[PDB]
């Protein structure tokens, strides 16, 4: 009983044009809405792979 | 590229009821990122113990009051909401108390009972001042998360005494410098929970770490 | 013109919610606004909320 937790139902992808996105959750208990989205927002924003221009010269 | 995958290094107990663990190697920004995470998880998602139902023998409502107690009754319900008991298996459990004589009615003298255990039997339930005064009583208890005070959840000796289903009171995060390791960057995370004796360092922190899991993976697929 | 009359005391224990109004002494007054979890309170240093 204790181990349940409401877990949410992936409903929203509304797809702005082809790169902004809109994602909703819902339902969360209460103040999971604010550790998911912060915890999300740090990892995404602070650490992502990839690749983009360093070093340039003329 | 790679992530340094964290792990519990340690479990130190400083003290009967707060103690602190010890999170290493994580890597840059995820140090205050797990840490925010878990403090924010482990002070509301846990599972307790604590009373939830009282039904003394001689008193018929609350607001009265026995005799060779000092104690009013509201004060010994207070208390025992304030008691702590570590519950294994069984969801929900009745334990007894029918201490005579006068003194302290410490939860020590709680009638024993199985995998049930006081964890602070010197925390002080009521008193006794009359030599022939005995309080008997009944108490329930079940285990639950957060807050459930009495009338959400709602004989007449059958006294609601709010939950407070939390073994946790306070949270800490610290991040600091790991050693060398041929491998600067890497940060020690120290989490610091103070919590009634009732759930162990290593028990609550898993918890956590599971229900975050479970939630998480909620993510993973989208549509 | 009354032949007996029986007079019953109800007792109820309010609790602080999203509507009472605390007050500082220095005349400051307020109405609770919200009970928030015990998260997302401002915390300092060394853990308390």
């Amino acid at each position: 009983s204790v181990t349940e937790f409401l877990k949410p139902r992936l409903v929203d992808i509304e797809q702005v044009s082809s790169t902004h996105a809109k994602v909703t959750l819902e339902p969360l208990e209460r103040g999971f809405g604010h550790t998911l989205g912060n915890a999300l927002r740090r990892i995404l924003l602070s650490s992502m792979p990839g690749c983009a221009v360093t070093e340039v010269e003329i | 590229t790679e992530f340094l995958k964290p792990r519990l290094v340690d479990i130190e107990q400083v003290s009967s009821t707060h103690a602190k663990v010890t999170l290493e190697p994580l890597e840059r920004g995820f140090g205050h990122t797990l840490g925010n995470a878990l403090r924010r998880i482990l002070l509301s998602s846990m599972p307790g113990c604590a009373v939830t139902e009282v039904e003394i023998d001689g008193v018929l409502h609350e607001y009265s009051t026995k005799e060779g107690v000092q104690e009013d009754i509201l004060e010994i319900l207070l208390n025992l909401k304030g008691l702590a008991v570590r519950v294994q298996g069984k969801d929900e459990v009745i334990l007894t108390l029918n201490k005579s004589g006068i003194g302290p009615v410490t939860a020590a003298d709680i009638t024993h009972d199985g995998d049930v255990e006081i964890v602070k039997p010197q925390h002080v339930i009521c008193h006794l001042t009359d030599e022939n005064a005995s309080i008997s009583m009944r108490i329930k208890v079940q285990r639950g998360r957060g807050y459930v005070p009495a009338s959400t959840r709602i004989p007449i000796g059958r006294l609601l005494v709010d939950a407070c289903y939390s073994p946790v009171e306070r949270i800490a995060y610290n991040v600091e410098a790991a050693r060398v390791e041929q491998r600067t960057d890497l940060d020690k995370l120290v989490i610091e929970m103070e919590t009634n004796g009732t759930i162990d360092p290593e028990e609550a922190i898993r918890r956590a770490a599971t229900i975050l899991a479970e939630q998480l993976e909620a993510f993973v697929d989208l549509a | 013109g009354v032949l007996k009359i029986v007079k019953v005391y109800l007792a109820v224990k309010r609790r602080i919610q999203p509507g009472d109004k605390m007050a500082g002494r220095h005349g400051n007054k307020g109405v609770i606004s919200k009970i928030n979890p015990i998260e997302d309170m401002p915390y300092d240093e060394n853990g308390t909320p």
